[PDB]
């Protein structure tokens, strides 16, 4: 096994010289060896991926996935590190910065089927990986503006080129 | 396991590749690396450039003013004595300046000779160029000047190497005449200007206006903009060409997306014959009179 | 198809392999401060009087019998001993202490300070930066009172020494993304410290350590924190009705 | 910004929610008795019939089947089409239209107010009837 | 092709939806409020709304009497409905019922499930919406609309 | 049938982040006025059916213990009363449930 | 005095500027205050906060969103705080809604912040030549079928009322302050330094006088979002962004025998209580016309 | 291959060969072993040629360096900043003399796919064509169904 996501709350960061901008704290944070699948967890955790924790938090109460109640867990369990063992002031102000499945180590079993055939049963694990920064969340992008495409093809037909030209 | 020393050397080397890749050191001073005889370094930069310096004026040319003050920081912490070895040192102010000024006249000069048609506000834009930032860097980077500069904070910020650049055409000035440094400038400078335009460096921003008062002073009077040449009006892509004449012939001409972008294209090319700053103008001269 | 998971972990307090260590565990030191010196309530206006501050000390050192006591047995059973000489000893240990914390030396720091006072110190800073300064020391360091502890078990004796002092000293507490959190690196800070020290005796490698810190009844509140700080009522099921006191 | 979903009653009072009823359907039947008079308004002129014309048509509602009988004797069944509110509601030219025949957009019937949507309300807005199914 | 079937299909078969609508109706009947899943509440609250209106025939009426009797299972119900039930709706014509949503189950199934119950019994009443109040910036702008429609009346 | 080939990773990315088959994001959530915890807006709050369905236990329990068994059902109406409450002459000729509890903020006296 | 109308802005701005510089230069140091929560829903939570940096807004970021984008007004003791305002002393604090039982103190608000907005957008919608002197904002009560903004104009622009294409520019020009976010900020100040603010404008020099008359210390409340500044009684919301329908309806000209006043009456709503398109129209049918309290 | 490598213009480093020519290659670094006999040629190499290489440049620095070493390297350094790494081990005389020779002559920019062998700043001397250059223009200009 390799765990690696715990340890990047352990870095330390050289003290800031001032006038320069102030940097927003990040905190990681983990459940390892879930009972749930690494999939069907997936989209429990693309689903929550750039909202404000708040936000997510209010998503996952209402979802029926088993998964949800865990991802839940999880996160006040990194809300209550990042105000208490990090040093940041309102509770609120954190938005999901990356959200993830990992596969776990899966038990294996038998699965018995008929003329004395069996298939072979996986029990399935998941670790469930999170990173919270400390701001608003950032926003989400607009789709191209006709305006946009329009500059786009036309700054190509400028980059032409006369080829094997010379 | 398999018995051997070989694979795992070998397998060091990969290891030691990743962690260079990704964590880049910061970069470091090619007097700091193992190979290094600073001495042996400035002779063959002479020798390579074709001149011949006194070694005490070169040696001097790569001093600077933070080197000096960093080496009292060290002098001061330690309390160690320096002070008469160390300020005896004698920095390159004075030939930066001497290096500065010359450099300025003689590519006046020779600017001034190729194109008697410049107006003199753009000929110093000219001389500003070829003495930028940007440029002098270039050149001196390439030369292996950044190499032998003594400097604090080893990236060596752009004034500092202009201003060891012209301390070390300062050094040329008093190791040889004024003719040989005139060479060396209209080799390593000049020869940047190769392929540019004239507003490409110029960066006046109303070609008419300047055209006007340009044909003012050749006493012609009047340029009209008339629409030559054009391809779709309606269109997202149209071609227009606007000619520009004056008492019914043509001057010059160009291109554009609009009738008036191409209007001051027009401008830009009539400017650029009348200061005979053009493509099909002489290519400079190289050659030893 | 039957393999099982292995590894959970587990922390269990059993009193019986607990007894049947056949080396018991040995002390450099011992967790409390016995007998805990309680200072005048107007200290702080007769600290700007040198020869009242200084006339007080050396009587009260001179005139307690317990004092006296102890140093006769720290005296005797440890030869080239004075107390004259101390509070300077003392003082260096804390410069260097502190001074260790900055650099997060720890070995230094097995050293200087005492098993009490290390996991106090360290703990809870070493994923943030200190960087702590000392400027003046404004009255000259004092010792207030000696005590003695006689186990009769190991015939151990540990001296323990009060040296009050009043300081100038500069904290900053950076977080572990190195911004600041708790003062200023440019305010010269007035404390005034009760500062226990201990040493074993019987031990023949006799180290001088910082033992504990004494905050007085009085002490005037530590400065304010930067960030804001919120504390929650108490988390109710939803049956349990809220009661508030008056 | 999450700007929450939101319905027509979701933010009135016990009190307001007959109110806005009211005012609803009262317009609705002032709306609807104004149009009532359509050759005294403005009405376009009038032609006479040609030949290979076409007359406009209606929307129903269907109701249910009924019997018949013919002099004959023999019995029929036939479908009752009741026509609620019927209007005409825009007019698109020939030749903006099919290059051929105009296009008369008719109604049908009334429907409420707060299941549509602001462009369409704002197209009967500007005509003055309560919108059609 | 299901149009116009009114009645939903549960249990083992049509006599097993009966026979739940049973249980169920029975143990409202008795606890006077009940939870359960979502469309079996629905589908009970007609047969709820109906009984009482049985209850209002009287204890004379015969069919009545046998409708109970096969309705509410424990026997010892059908005076509570004649005696107590049947009384306390008299004015109100329909009104019997209130029929709510309550959150998905907890358990593993998380069905969707309704509370259902006989208005003006005695427990803790239900935390129902409310509508917002008059003090409300909207319905303070339409009350000045009503005051207005008088003031022009 | 027998699937012919293996489905690359691409075709199945492309099968399961499907914006169809993604979990979609509900816009109905609100605070409950009363405890501050959510809801949707269609349904009760579950923490204030919490309170109640408790209650409703307790009375339950205590008007079971006035049941001497299973078949015994009032023939009366019933109701509910709290810590320092005495029956009113409208609510008399009723089966009295008595609780040690101080009567509840939402539970009103009716 | 000779002055272009971006000048006036600039000297406006920097005065206020200049002015909250010192009110923060008057707190020496991070005192802690102790605020408790009263609120219906958290009760016994304690905020230890700033004095004179922290705000109610900055308390309900402790809590979670939901306050944040919720909360309107901040009731402290007995009194309505806007959002941005800092807290003074150790105080209580409950939070107040649209959908709160008895809004009418957030509703006042919502009001007086549409009214001013309305102000700005008006002073600067008329062109560089004409003179445009914004007078108050008559506090109507909300069954009123309005708010409006009081306004006189340059004398030879007395002739004309607008079109709907104007009123739909004013409008349109609402609008486009909505879609940026400004939040509303406050300053107490002293007349001295207050009347050097407003100048030009002679009706807000009278309206400073008496509303600095009421009360003994001479303290006048300023409001200001973007570059645009206005006195006004009593708290603002928090944001611009809380409005979502918005209209200038209509304007009326209503005369003095010393000036001519027009009256500019506008509806708006917030995004939480949004109404239907159809209950809209008929509001704003109401809101065209004249609405009189100014006393 | 060409689609997977990278690719450059033909150049030159700081207009070389314009004004004068400046050999690039600044310095040449020798690691060898004196007794390992995979260092051999390079000893050689050291004994005769070096010093005459270093009279035939004058401009090139060149460090040798005995060490324990079991393969010996060459690192040629050049102006453009470019470290081009060789190794000279087990080679004749004569092969390393060709290999220094080599780096003596190469101006230290990367070797990759060429894209094409000219360079031309200015190409287009008297026009560059365009739809317009051979088309005749018309009588006041009109279009071609334009009527005036
Ligand atoms: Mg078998
Ligand atoms: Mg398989
Ligand atoms: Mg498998
Ligand atoms: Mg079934
Ligand atoms: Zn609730």
């Amino acid at each position: 096994i390799s765990r690696k996501w715990e340890k990047k709350n352990k870095i330390v960061y050289p003290p800031q010289l001032p006038g320069e901008p102030r940097r927003p704290a990040e905190i990681y944070h983990c459940r390892r060896q879930i009972k749930y699948s690494k999939d069907k967890m997936w989209y429990l955790a693309k689903l929550i991926r750039g909202m404000s924790i708040d936000q997510a938090l209010a998503q996952l109460e209402f979802s029926d996935k088993k998964g949800a109640q865990i991802i839940k867990e999880v996160l006040l369990e990194a809300q209550d590190m990042a105000v208490r063992d990090h040093n940041v002031e309102f509770r609120s102000n954190l938005y999901v910065a990356e959200s993830t499945s990992g596969r776990g180590q899966y038990l294996k079993r038998i699965r018995y089927h008929g003329r004395g055939r069996f298939g072979i049963m996986e029990k399935v694990f998941c670790h469930y990986f999170v990173k919270l920064v400390e701001g608003p969340p950032p926003p989400r992008e607009a789709p191209k503006t006709a305006v946009a495409h329009a500059r786009e093809y036309i700054q190509e037909l400028r980059n032409r080129t006369i080829t094997h030209a010379l | 396991a398999k018995k051997g020393f070989r694979a795992a050397y070998r397998f060091q080397k990969e290891l030691e590749r990743w962690r260079l890749l990704r964590c880049p050191p910061p970069p470091v001073r090619r007097s700091e690396k193992p190979n290094w005889d600073y001495h042996a370094e400035i002779q063959a930069f002479g020798h390579r450039l074709q001149e011949t310096f006194s070694l005490d004026l070169l040696k001097t040319a790569f001093v600077n003013s933070c080197y000096i003050k960093s080496e009292e920081a060290k002098r001061q912490k330690l309390g160690i004595d320096k002070e008469a070895a160390l300020l005896n040192l004698k920095d390159n102010q004075e030939l930066s300046e001497q290096g500065i000024s010359f450099s300025q006249t003689c590519l006046t000069q020779f600017f001034e000779d190729a194109f008697p048609d410049l107006p003199t506000e753009g000929v110093t834009s000219l001389v500003d160029f070829l003495t930028s930032e940007e440029v002098v860097c270039h050149v001196a980077r390439n030369l292996a000047v950044e190499q032998l500069a003594l400097s604090a904070e080893f990236p060596v910020p752009p004034p500092v190497l202009r201003q060891t650049f012209f301390a070390v055409i300062g050094a040329l000035l008093q190791s040889s005449g004024p003719e040989r440094t005139a060479l060396f400038i209209r080799d390593f400078l000049i020869t940047q200007m190769t392929g540019k335009e004239l507003f490409e460096m110029w960066t006046i921003t109303n070609p008419m206006g300047l055209l006007v008062e340009e044909l003012k002073k050749r006493k012609i009077s009047a340029p009209e903009s008339r629409l030559t040449r054009q391809s779709g009006s309606t269109t997202a892509l149209p071609v227009y060409f606007v000619g520009l004449y004056c008492d019914r012939k043509l001057i010059a001409e160009g291109p554009g997306e609009t009738v008036l972008v191409a209007e001051e294209e027009a401008a830009r090319v009539a400017l650029r014959k009348l200061f005979g700053f053009t493509e099909n103008r002489r290519p400079w001269d190289y050659s030893k009179p | 198809s039957e393999k099982e998971f292995v590894e959970h972990a587990r922390k269990a307090g059993l009193v019986i392999p607990h007894e049947r260590l056949e080396r018991p565990i040995h002390l450099a030191c011992t967790a409390g401060i016995f007998d805990a010196y309680v200072p005048p309530e107007g200290d702080a206006r007769i600290s700007s009087l040198s020869k009242e501050g200084l006339a007080q000390r050396a009587e009260r050192l001179k005139k307690n019998v317990a004092s006296q006591l102890s140093i006769r047995k720290i005296r005797e059973s440890d030869p080239n001993f004075k107390i004259k000489d101390f509070p300077e000893k003392a003082k260096d240990i804390f410069i260097e202490a502190h001074l260790c914390l900055n650099n997060s030396d720890h070995d230094r720091l097995h050293t200087l300070v005492t098993e009490n006072c290390f996991p106090d110190m360290v703990w809870d800073i070493r994923y943030k930066t200190v960087r702590w300064s000392f400027v003046e020391s404004l009255e000259p360091p004092q010792v207030v009172q000696v005590r003695c502890s006689s186990l009769m078990n190991q015939g151990n004796i540990y001296g323990q020494v009060t040296v009050r002092m009043h300081t100038r000293q500069t904290l900053a507490i950076y977080d572990r993304f190195g911004r600041l959190m708790y003062g200023q690196e440019d305010v010269p800070r007035d404390v005034l410290e009760y500062v226990v020290f201990e040493k074993h005796l019987v031990d023949p490698y006799g180290s001088w350590r910082m033992h504990g810190k004494i905050i007085p009844p009085w002490a005037p509140p530590k400065q304010p924190i930067l960030k804001t700080v919120m504390i929650p009522g108490p988390q109710l099921k939803p049956w349990e009705e809220f009661e508030e006191p008056q | 910004h999450g700007k929450s979903v939101t319905w027509w009653d979701e933010h009135l009072s016990e009190e307001n929610v007959p109110f806005v009823k009211q005012l609803v359907s009262d317009e609705n039947k002032a709306q609807l008795a104004s149009k009532l008079c359509p050759l005294k308004d403005e009405p376009w002129p009038i032609h006479p019939w040609e030949p290979g014309s076409s007359r406009v048509g209606l929307i129903a509602l269907k109701l249910g089947m009924m019997p018949l009988w013919t002099k004959d004797g023999q019995k029929h069944v036939v479908t009752l089409l009741q026509v609620q509110d019927c209007h005409v509601l825009k007019y698109t030219p020939k030749e903006n239209h099919n290059g051929r025949m105009a296009a008369l957009t008719v109604g049908g019937k009334t429907v409420s107010h707060f299941h549509k949507s602001a462009s369409i309300l704002e197209f009967y807005q500007e005509l003055g009837l309560p919108p059609k199914q | 092709i299901s149009h116009g079937r009114v009645f939903r299909r549960l249990g083992l078969g049509p006599e097993s939806r009966i026979h739940l609508l049973q249980n169920l109706l029975t143990g409202l009947v008795r606890h006077e409020r009940i939870e359960a899943s979502w469309a079996r509440v629905d589908e009970l609250r007609g047969y709820a709304e109906k009984l009482i209106d049985y209850g209002k025939l009287g204890d004379t009426n015969e069919r009545a009497m046998r409708m109970a009797d096969f309705w509410l299972t424990e026997k010892d119900l059908i005076p509570k409905l004649f005696q107590v039930l049947a009384p306390r709706f008299q004015g109100q014509n329909g009104g019997y019922t209130r029929m709510l949503q309550i959150p998905n189950r907890n358990e593993q199934d998380r069905a969707k499930m309704a509370v259902i119950e006989y208005k003006g019994n005695c427990l803790p009443p239900l935390p129902l919406p409310r509508r917002d109040s008059n003090l409300t910036l909207l319905n303070q702008l339409l009350q000045g609309l009503r005051q207005d429609q008088e003031a022009s009346s | 049938a027998a699937p012919k080939n293996r489905r690359s990773i691409e075709v199945n990315r492309c099968r399961r982040r499907n914006p169809q088959k993604l979990i979609k994001v509900k816009n109905n959530i609100d605070v409950c006025p009363e405890c501050g915890h959510l809801k949707q807006k269609h349904i009760l709050c579950g923490y204030c059916y919490e309170k109640v369905r408790k209650e409703t236990a307790e009375i339950r329990r205590q008007m079971g213990k006035q049941e001497g068994g299973p078949f015994r059902a009032p023939t009366t109406e019933t109701v509910v009363l709290y810590s320092g409450e005495t029956p009113s002459e409208q609510d008399q000729g009723k089966r009295i449930i008595e609780r040690e509890r101080k009567r509840p903020s939402w539970f009103t006296q009716n | 005095s000779q002055l272009s109308p971006t000048e006036l802005i600039e000297m406006q701005n920097d005065l206020f500027n200049k002015e909250k510089n010192r009110q923060l230069s008057l707190t020496p140091r991070t005192e802690k205050i102790e605020v408790k929560h009263v609120g219906k829903t958290d009760p016994g939570t304690v905020f230890v906060m700033n004095k004179n940096i922290s705000t109610p807004y900055s308390c309900a970021m402790h809590l979670s969103e939901w306050y944040c984008r919720k909360s309107i007004l901040a009731l402290v003791d007995g009194q309505p705080w806007d959002m941005y305002k800092p807290l003074t002393k150790s105080c209580e604090i409950k939070f107040l809604t649209f959908k709160d039982d008895d809004p009418g103190e957030v509703n006042k608000a919502y009001w007086r912040s549409c009214a001013m907005m309305m102000g700005c957008v008006i002073e600067r919608a008329f062109k560089d030549e004409y003179v445009v002197s914004l007078v108050r904002a008559p506090e109507v009560p909300v069954i009123a079928g309005a708010f409006c903004y009081d306004v006189v104009l340059d004398k030879r622009l007395d002739e004309w009322m607008p079109t709907k294409e104007n009123l739909h520019s004013f409008t349109k020009d609402a609008r486009a302050l909505i879609y940026k976010d400004l939040p509303f900020e406050t300053l107490e100040v002293e007349a001295k330094v207050a009347l050097e603010i407003f100048q030009h404008n002679k009706y807000k020099l009278d309206f400073i006088e008496e509303k600095a008359s009421q009360n003994p210390e001479r303290i006048v409340k300023l409001h200001r979002f973007g570059d645009f500044i206005d006195v006004s009684e009593g708290p603002l919301i928090p944001r611009t962004s809380i409005c979502f329908q918005y209209e200038v309806s209509a304007v009326h000209n209503l005369q003095t025998q010393s000036s001519l006043v027009r009256r500019f009456q506008g509806l708006s709503l917030p995004v939480h209580l949004r109404a239907h398109f159809t209950i809209w129209n008929k509001l704003l049918e109401r809101s065209r016309k004249m609405v009189t309290e100014d006393k | 291959t060409a689609r997977g490598t990278a690719s450059r213009f033909l150049t030159s480093v700081l207009h070389n060969g314009l004004g004068r020519y400046v050999q690039q290659l600044q310095r040449l670094s020798f690691s060898l072993s004196r007794d390992a006999p995979s260092s051999r040629g390079a000893r050689e190499f050291v004994e005769r040629e070096v010093t005459d290489f270093a009279r035939r440049n004058p401009g090139v620095v060149i460090y040798v360096n005995p060490r324990p070493c079991c393969v010996p390297r060459v690192v040629a350094e050049y102006l453009n900043g470019a470290v081009r790494e060789e190794s000279i081990h087990c080679k004749s005389v004569e092969e390393i003399a060709a290999l220094v020779q080599k780096l003596a002559d190469q101006s230290g920019l990367d070797v990759i796919r060429i894209r094409k062998p000219f360079h031309t700043d200015s190409p287009s001397i008297q026009g560059q064509w365009h739809p317009f250059t051979n088309k005749p223009t018309t009588l006041g200009g009109l279009r071609p169904r334009e009527v005036q």
